[PDB]
């Protein structure tokens, strides 16, 4: 007779709602009836918004657009991307500043509970217009820019805003922010108010930064006595008098006690032996000075010699250390003496990841199994001594808890012999990376991660081990190396048609270099017969010269083909005229031209591509 | 000590302290417990979930599954409710706005237009 569900107490039926995350089934429901479109409304706690905010079509929606509890804001993906988002600056001054505060007005209108906001930033007068609003509520911000920094602002100019008016923030997320440190500084080390609350640090600065200098980390620390989170990017090159060393180090920590997470690497150019101006007894004092310390890395392209004693030091003074990832750390585990020396020493270790770790044996790993006894995730990168008998040792001895594995660029590790050697867990593994080398069904295999060098077949990778993987979702696939083949040889991505569930790809070769048409045509061909592809994020190859990631003809109609297509987000560039040939997807909904990389090309028709799209009657 | 429990039924259960505690609306009560809306069939099922995987707790049919719910909110069981809205949201995720209705008996009640609004303002987020 009547609905069960709809009998309930209203607010039984909002907390059904509360647990339904998938944003497509949250829109279905709201379809389903008038209550349940009231439920998901009310209950909405995170929304990416989708087009222009600028536009008639969102500034004339109904009082029912309304997310009362919506605590997520994001708007960096609004149309057009990488726009000026809410700017003052002249592309009437009176004019754009009333538009400007009604835009804002409707988007307080629509989510009036905002704790949280990510933003597309291309200059400072963005917050300035999108704080005053949610000032109060507004904790935790990220800043997104790939373009340029506008060459006459005054040094911190960018981060202002947020500091003058925002009393609630603790969290500062500028890890896909291109700015100078230089403004980091000037703005963190001039707004004691606003810092002294700051919990969360983001500074990654859209990896396009030779790193914080000592003299820029020593005064951003002192600046936060509160910090609970610092993840940055680090001069660590002895060469440069202002590298970051043994006393910049102790300094972060003692300005920085409450330290739980701490997150350190150091960026390089392909144009590595030297070593750095961290010493053991450095770190041993360093740890010693973070008793919170749970997640540490240190990804350095420099080496520290010897470290086992300060990965011994790490156990006794950190004593609730989960994760770990160290880069060029040499002899982090020798495996010589009676007693479990080093990173075996960690009896707490749930994730374990080791670069460029030279002295690495099968024993080491042997060790590492016998002392971290909780490891859940272990990944290995260019350790050149490990054998196919150390992996399958290690994961024999870790087969209680192990579910993800990391193998990238181990010399005596083919992709063979590698696989064969991870049989102790193939049952259990959810989550597997390895770059391709060449010469019983993986049952919790969710995710699959695959390095290749330019020019490299994927075909043999089913034979190598992977035939079977009833549950794999989710596959990424990167090329890397110089472009610049059998005109009937292809990439084989159709060889990936066995794999029942696979609905969401990640193929990047955007570091793999006309020429480059034959290139997307050998990676892309056999694209349409991955029958549950729901999702591809595909990144274009680069030419050396020109500024944009062109997306050809050839690419274009492979793609077209995907007939299961819902998400479809090209990072790059493709001429106009290709545009329409998407259409004829027939479910396809959100579709994107996302230019995230530094520097983004300053963009001089998208948008009537976008009404077409959201005009064609595509399934719920 | 062991305290008793009352349904709607008449009949009667004898449950440990600890066990009974969880119930909130149960703590709050200061011979024995009488719970008139809860039934035997269903404070059965509260009193094996109260003992302290949970998937098969939830292989029941979906009239058994809203009564559990509504039991679960008036005792004050956290815990069972969210697991039991936890499972009517799993049922809704992956299903068509038809199969939404069909498997709840939800009625339309959308106007051709009124549903072409909530439409054009699910387009507003990215899926």
């Amino acid at each position: 007779s009547s609905s069960a569900i709809l009998d309930l107490p209203e607010p039984l039926l909002l907390h059904i709602l509360s647990f339904l995350t998938d944003v497509r089934s949250r829109h279905r429901a709201a379809l389903a009836c008038g209550r349940m479109r009231a439920a998901e409304r009310a209950t909405r706690s995170e929304l990416s918004l989708r087009g222009d905010p600028r536009s008639p079509g969102f500034l004339f929606l109904s009082h029912a657009f309304r997310f009362p509890a919506l605590e997520h804001l994001d708007l960096s993906l609004v149309s057009p991307w990488g726009h000026p988002l809410l700017s003052s600056v002249p592309p009437h001054p009176e004019a754009i500043s009333e538009q400007n505060a009604f835009i804002a007005a409707r988007l307080a209108g629509c989510f009036p509970a905002v704790t949280s906001l990510a933003v597309y930033c291309r200059d400072p007068t963005t917050l300035a217009n999108l704080t005053p609003h949610w000032q109060a509520s507004l904790r935790r911000v990220k800043l997104v820019r790939w373009h340029q920094r506008p060459p006459t602002l005054p040094d911190g100019a960018d981060l202002e805003p947020l500091l003058e008016t925002c009393a609630a923030l603790r969290e500062l997320d500028l890890s896909e922010f291109y700015c100078w440190t230089e403004d980091v500084v000037r703005a963190l080390t001039t707004h004691p108010s606003a810092t002294a609350a700051l919990t969360h640090l983001d500074l990654g600065l859209a990896a396009a930064t030779d790193g914080f200098k000592s003299s820029e980390l020593g005064p951003i620390a002192a600046s936060c006595p509160n910090l609970r989170k610092l993840v940055a990017p680090c001069l660590f090159n002895p060469r440069f008098s202002d590298c970051v060393g043994d006393d910049a180090l102790l300094s972060l920590a003692t300005s920085c006690p409450r330290l739980t997470v701490l997150r350190l690497s150091e960026p390089f150019e392909a144009a590595q032996r030297e070593e750095a101006a961290i010493t053991v007894a450095g770190l041993v004092a360093f740890f010693a000075a973070l008793p919170a310390l749970e997640d540490f890395t240190m990804d350095l392209q420099h080496n520290v010699l010897e470290a086992a004693p300060a990965m011994e030091a790490l156990a006794r003074r950190c004593p609730r250390i989960k994760f770990l990832t160290l880069g060029s750390f040499q002899g982090l585990c020798k495996a010589s003496w009676l007693h479990l020396d080093g990173v075996a020493v960690c009896g707490g270790l749930e994730s374990l990841y080791m670069k460029n770790c030279q002295d690495l044996t099968d024993a080491s790993l042997a060790a590492i199994g016998r002392g971290c006894r909780r490891l859940a995730k272990f990944g290995i990168h260019g350790c050149d001594l490990v054998t196919s008998a150390g992996i399958r040792r290690l994961a024999f001895t870790l087969r209680p808890t192990l579910k993800e594995v990391t193998v990238l660029h181990c010399r005596l590790l083919h992709t063979a012999e590698c696989l064969t050697a991870l049989s102790p867990i193939r049952d259990r593994i959810e989550s597997l990376e390895i770059n391709c080398v060449w010469n019983g069904s993986w049952e919790m295999l969710r995710s699959l991660s695959l390095w290749f060098s330019a020019g490299q077949l994927l075909s043999p990778l089913i034979s190598a081990g992977l035939d079977s993987c009833p549950v794999l979702e989710e596959i990424s696939i990167k090329v890397e190396g110089d472009c610049r083949p059998a005109p009937r040889t292809i990439f084989g991505l159709s060889d990936l048609a066995g794999f029942p569930v696979l609905a969401k790809m990640k193929l990047d070769l955007s570091e793999a270099v006309m020429d480059l048409s034959l290139w997307e045509r050998f990676y892309l061909h056999g694209i349409e017969s991955l029958q549950t592809l729901y999702e591809l994020d595909y990144w274009p190859p680069q030419d050396k010269d020109v500024h944009h990631r062109s997306l050809t003809l050839p690419a274009v109609g492979l793609i077209q083909r995907c007939v299961g297509l819902r998400k479809l987000f090209i990072h790059g560039t493709t001429h106009e005229h290709f545009m329409t040939f998407f259409l004829s997807i027939p479910n396809l909904r959100d579709m994107q031209l996302r230019e995230d990389y530094y520097p983004a090309p300053e963009n001089d028709s998208w948008l009537r591509f976008e009404v077409q799209l959201n005009s064609r009657q595509i399934d719920d | 000590k062991k305290i008793v429990l009352k349904s709607s039924d008449g009949e009667s259960f004898e449950v440990e302290e600890a066990v009974a505690l969880e119930s909130q609306t149960i703590a709050h009560m200061v011979n024995g417990v009488p719970l008139p809306n809860v039934t035997s069939k269903i404070l059965a099922k509260v009193i094996e979930y109260c003992k302290r995987w949970d998937a098969d707790f939830m292989k029941i049919d979906q009239a058994t599954l809203f009564e559990l719910i509504l039991a679960a909110n008036y005792l004050n069981i956290k815990n069972l409710l969210d697991l039991t809205c936890q499972t009517v949201a799993d049922m809704i995720k992956g299903k068509t706005p038809e199969e939404i209705r069909t498997t709840f008996n939800i009625k339309n009640d959308f106007t051709p237009e009124e549903e072409e609004e909530v439409r054009r303002e699910n387009q507003w987020a990215f899926e």
